[PDB]
């Protein structure tokens, strides 16, 4: 019911004319107990640049606690990873502002919880191997009658001011330069033999928050059980038996622009496709180009493309043959889902998969490795040391874009306007295409 | 020295080729969309070149479950239409973008994005279509059958000395075609505030504020209490208290003075429903005889225990 | 035959004739999008005479069919461009060129 002006759910519409329906059963309840029937009822990491990692002296900065939840503030070694979460190893030396404890390979109580609108403060001795915090001007104490919170560490490559946030929290960190906004420095600090980060700098210290979008990386020796074995046709083996092996999206490095095919070998649920140079879709599912024609009047408006992430599913030798355009073979069967549309795009060889068995995937009418490098007679195929077997990993940190835009906003017509052009300095790796400044 | 320059240089493929580009920022008017909707823009500044490169200004929609908005430094050059979660348009020589690939649609003017232009974009509700127009003239709107997930909202991006005006209400010129303006998705309680398109910055000299990720359309989920069957002891007990519940629909209507009539006309004092609960059928008192049944099953099935204790009447 | 896509309209009737200098601001790139030349960069408006075989023939013929204020996105054929010899260091052998040219003044 057409042109209905109330086409919204329960969450927003006028329930006061529905309060005649609400209070109808608020007074009809009095006909029940008068009768005798009653009723009874993600986590982001924030850190400074590794080149500021001071390895000597007595240092201090503060944190303002604004809202409720995850407030973890501390100092960590430069090898701390934002792929994981804070504290759960020997690297991070942090204090839990909520739940009244401190994180270094575990949990043990320290101090209290924050308040809304706080200033925490954290102080680190680097010459001496102690580390004493504070809170709102008050030094924080342990259960064992000690303000000397973190002791007996190892002085390696210094310690960077780190942090962590949760789901709906707002944070405020001050690395010096703002002595007028030092709310508890005058009682603790200079009178305790310490220093802020205001001691020398003339620049604004760059922050390295973690990155939401997963973009892939080299396959290291860093997994419990992931080991591509480079073998000499000229496959790439595997093994992935662990306790947590849900989904890893694999891909090779080098793409094909716009004649040869490409073979896998699997026993069983396991996909085979092609990745275009933007694939940062992490999902344990199946999901996603589709733009039409335009012929100055319409009248055809059919399609452009098919590719946007190509789909397949004793030996499953499912094969992505290329050019021309794209098709698929499967153990000899030229199956359906011809993805034969690509104008001038670059396509990564790709495998998206789970892990059930070890020694499970492989790789490679002649064969393939001509079409990448510059020499292209190259009918004998040959593997190369530049061929890597990347794994899509989650969170590698980003820079902070120290000056942004001098925009202004209006309402009477909503004028939004900037007039100060800033510029990058962007370099893009040509063969693993992505733009870094 | 000539020989390295002939071989290693001009391939642009072994080395790390570089450039510099302009910073891109995107803004959205805090709207969401979980018939066909319609928003406008009037671009009031041109600046084709205030750099040693061209300037850009793109208009269009987006999604929300995917592509955290990282400015320039993430995917290629940042902005609008550069990912799969972005469907954008608009240029001098108005060729559009989707997933950082430019396609070359036409219109028989090939205008700029001047000081005196209006875009005319649209988006279909419950249909996967987006069609643009320049000054009303059709640009042969394009985007058909992309993803329907998350929520759709206009995220116009810009990198120039350019000012624009959201014609969103304070409407000045817009055709109406189809049926929806975006002044109606801001109807009940939400206001018209414009942000920096998911805002991971708070550009302050002292301390940028920090943030957590996110926490998240007229087809909700109701509650269902049909398949919890009443016992026939509490079934009459409910209809004993419903015998003294339909009289409450007389009790709030014996003050209103719309007495009995064999026809049903409430606005001229005709009302065939003054007789009580069990005596009238489920025809005209169906709004007050079937009403008491399922709405009292869940009175003792949503945990609210009312055992068979005292006398319902 | 070179692909001349107009971008902005100028005035159309006052076109460059044979025997004049052409004030052009131009930015050239390869087919891949990589930028190999500019004139906004060095910040001098380019100038050349039509017909004296100074600028390449694709640039010359595409600068012929424009006017004042009109800008164009020439997509020049490599055989009218530098050709299979290309240019040793800048242009690879047989690659198409995308020029964004813009006239400013004439003679």
């Amino acid at each position: 019911q057409r042109r209905n002006p109330r086409l919204v759910p329960y969450a927003l519409l006028d329930d006061r004319t529905k309060k005649s329906n609400k209070d109808s059963l608020r007074e009809a309840v009095r006909t029940l107990l008068g009768y005798g029937y009653n009723l009874e009822a993600r986590f982001r990491i924030f850190r400074a640049e590794k080149t500021y990692a001071v390895k000597a002296g007595r240092w201090y900065f503060e944190f303002e606690a604004v809202t409720a939840g995850d407030m973890r503030v501390g100092w960590s070694r430069p090898g701390c990873q934002p792929d994981q979460e804070l504290g759960s190893d020997e690297r991070a030396f942090a204090f839990d502002g909520f739940k009244a404890q401190r994180w270094h390979q575990g949990n043990e109580h320290y101090g209290r919880s924050w308040q809304a609108g706080d200033v925490v403060g954290c102080m680190v001795d680097m010459t001496e191997h102690t580390m004493m915090f504070t809170l709102n001007g008050e030094i924080l104490l342990d259960d064992s009658g000690s303000e000397l919170a973190f002791k007996d560490f190892d002085v390696g490559d210094g310690f960077i001011p780190v942090c962590s946030l949760g789901v709906a929290q707002v944070g405020r960190m001050n690395f010096g330069k703002d002595v007028s906004t030092l709310k508890y420095f005058t009682i603790c600090g200079l009178q305790e033999g310490y220093e802020p980060f205001a001691v020398n700098t003339n620049r604004d210290i760059t922050m390295w928050l973690s990155k939401r979008l997963p973009q892939f990386l080299q396959v290291p020796s860093s997994h419990e059980h992931i080991e591509v074995t480079r073998i000499d046709v000229t496959q790439k083996s595997f093994g992935s038996q662990n306790s947590s092996t849900d989904i890893m999206f694999y891909r090779l490095s080098m793409p094909i622009e716009c004649t040869y095919y490409y073979s896998v070998r699997i026993f069983p649920n396991v996909w085979v496709g092609w990745i275009t140079s933007d694939f940062h879709q992490y999902d344990t599912a199946f999901d996603l180009v589709t733009v039409t024609l335009g012929d100055e009047k319409g009248k055809v408006h059919e399609s452009i493309k098919r590719s946007n992430y190509m789909v397949c599913a004793n030996n499953g030798l499912e094969i992505g043959c290329v050019v021309g355009l794209l098709t698929f073979t499967a153990n000899g069967k030229d199956l359906s889902t011809y993805y034969q549309v690509e104008p001038s795009t670059k396509l990564f060889p790709a495998v998206f998969a789970q892990a059930t068995s070890p020694n499970v995937f492989q790789f490679e009418a002649g064969l393939f490795k001509s079409e990448h490098k510059n020499p292209v007679p190259q009918c004998p195929p040959r593997l190369h040391v530049q061929f890597l077997s990347h794994v899509l990993w989650s969170r590698m940190p980003n820079q902070f874009l120290k000056v942004d835009v001098s925009r202004i906003s209006e309402r009477q017509g909503w004028l939004v306007q900037c007039l100060e052009p800033l510029q990058f300095m962007s370099l893009h790796i040509p063969e693993e295409n992505r733009s870094v400044d | 020295q000539h020989l390295i320059c002939d071989n290693l240089l001009p391939g642009r493929d072994l080395l790390l080729q570089t450039r510099l580009v302009n910073h891109v920022s995107s803004m959205r008017p805090n709207i969401f969309l979980g018939k066909k909707w319609y928003y406008e823009l009037m671009v009031d500044h041109t600046e084709p070149f205030v750099t040693a490169e061209a300037t850009h200004l793109r208009v269009g929609w987006a999604s929300t479950e995917g592509y955290s908005p990282y400015p320039g430094g993430g995917e290629e050059w940042g902005g609008n239409g550069v990912g799969d979660d972005l469907f954008s348009y608009g240029f001098d020589g108005l060729h559009l973008w989707s997933g950082c690939i430019a396609r070359t649609v036409s219109s028989p003017n090939q205008h700029l994005l001047r000081t005196d232009d209006v875009i005319s974009c649209c988006l279909d509700l419950s249909a996967p279509s987006i069609s643009f127009r320049i000054n009303g003239q059709p640009v042969q709107g394009m985007f058909e059958n992309f993803n329907i997930d998350g929520l759709f909202f206009p995220v116009v991006s810009f990198s120039a000395g350019i000012k624009v005006r959201f014609l969103l209400g304070e409407f000045k010129f817009l055709p109406p075609p189809g049926y929806a303006p975006c002044y109606e998705a801001v109807l009940p309680k939400e206001k018209l505030k414009v942000e920096h398109s998911r805002e991971y910055k708070q550009e302050r000299t002292y301390t940028r504020d920090l943030l957590g990720p996110t926490v998240s359309a007229f087809t909700p989920i109701p509650v269902d209490t049909s398949q919890i069957v009443l016992p026939p002891h509490l079934e009459r007990i409910r209809e004993k208290l419903a015998e003294n519940i339909h009289e409450l629909w007389v009790m709030n209507k014996i003050e209103l003075g719309w007495q009995y009539g064999p026809v049903r006309d409430d606005n001229k004092r005709q009302h065939p429903c003054l007789v009580e609960f069990s005596k009238l059928p489920e025809q005209e008192r169906n709004y007050n005889l079937q009403m008491s049944l399922e709405t009292l099953k869940t009175l003792l099935a949503l945990g609210c225990h009312v055992g068979i204790s005292d006398e319902h009447a | 035959g070179v692909e001349i896509e107009t971008i902005s309209p100028g005035d159309g009737r006052t076109f460059p004739k044979k025997g004049q200098t052409c004030v052009v601001h131009y930015t050239g790139m390869l087919q891949n999008g990589k930028k190999f030349d500019s004139s906004r960069d060095r910040n001098k408006p380019f100038k050349f005479r039509i017909g004296k075989q100074e600028v390449i023939k694709g640039f010359e013929e595409g600068a012929a069919q424009m006017s004042l204020g009109q800008r164009a996105k020439l997509t020049c054929t490599p055989d009218v461009a530098y050709g299979a010899t290309g240019h040793p260091g800048v242009i690879p052998p047989n690659a198409t060129l995308i020029f964004d040219v813009e006239l400013l003044n004439l003679e």
